[PDB]
């Protein structure tokens, strides 16, 4: 098998805990 | 390529949370790639596959423990190495759960950023 370096992505999100 | 969505769970409440409380959904789709590897990215990654880590609250600086859920980890296809680096792999066109790890956590009201890296894998 092999990894596809051109397909790598970083994704971020904000997780909110409310009072 | 890969189409990735990281979707925060609604209605999370400060205070004592259930063990393994769901906090985000990772959605990865592809027309071309059959699998993907995923790692958490933070200032304190706590295991050898990057599938559990700690994140800090924006307003308080307090840390919580987060990671893939036990059920999600058991759905892994394999753990592969990319030039020696472990990446757990999963089927594309599927979803995974990010949870509060370990025993019940008491979470201070705050916004906690989560970052993941995802890469295509051909088995």
């Amino acid at each position: 098998g092999s990894f596809l370096p051109n397909s790598e992505q970083q994704k971020s999100a904000d997780i909110v805990f409310s009072s | 390529d890969l189409t990735v969505s990281l979707i925060p769970v609604s209605g999370l409440k400060a205070g004592k949370n259930a063990p393994s409380a769901k906090i985000a959904k990772l959605v990865v789709n592809s027309t071309t790639l059959k699998e993907f590897g995923v790692r958490g990215i933070s200032n304190n990654v706590v295991d050898s596959t990057g599938t559990a880590w700690r994140v800090a609250g924006k307003n308080t600086g307090k840390e919580i423990g987060v990671g893939l859920s036990s059920d999600s980890l058991r759905r892994s296809d394999s753990t592969e190495k990319w030039n020696g680096v472990n990446w757990m792999t999963f089927n594309s066109n599927d979803t995974l759960d990010i949870v509060l790890t370990g025993p019940a956590q008491n979470v201070t009201a705050d916004t906690y950023p989560i970052t993941l890296d995802v890469v295509g894998y051909q088995p």
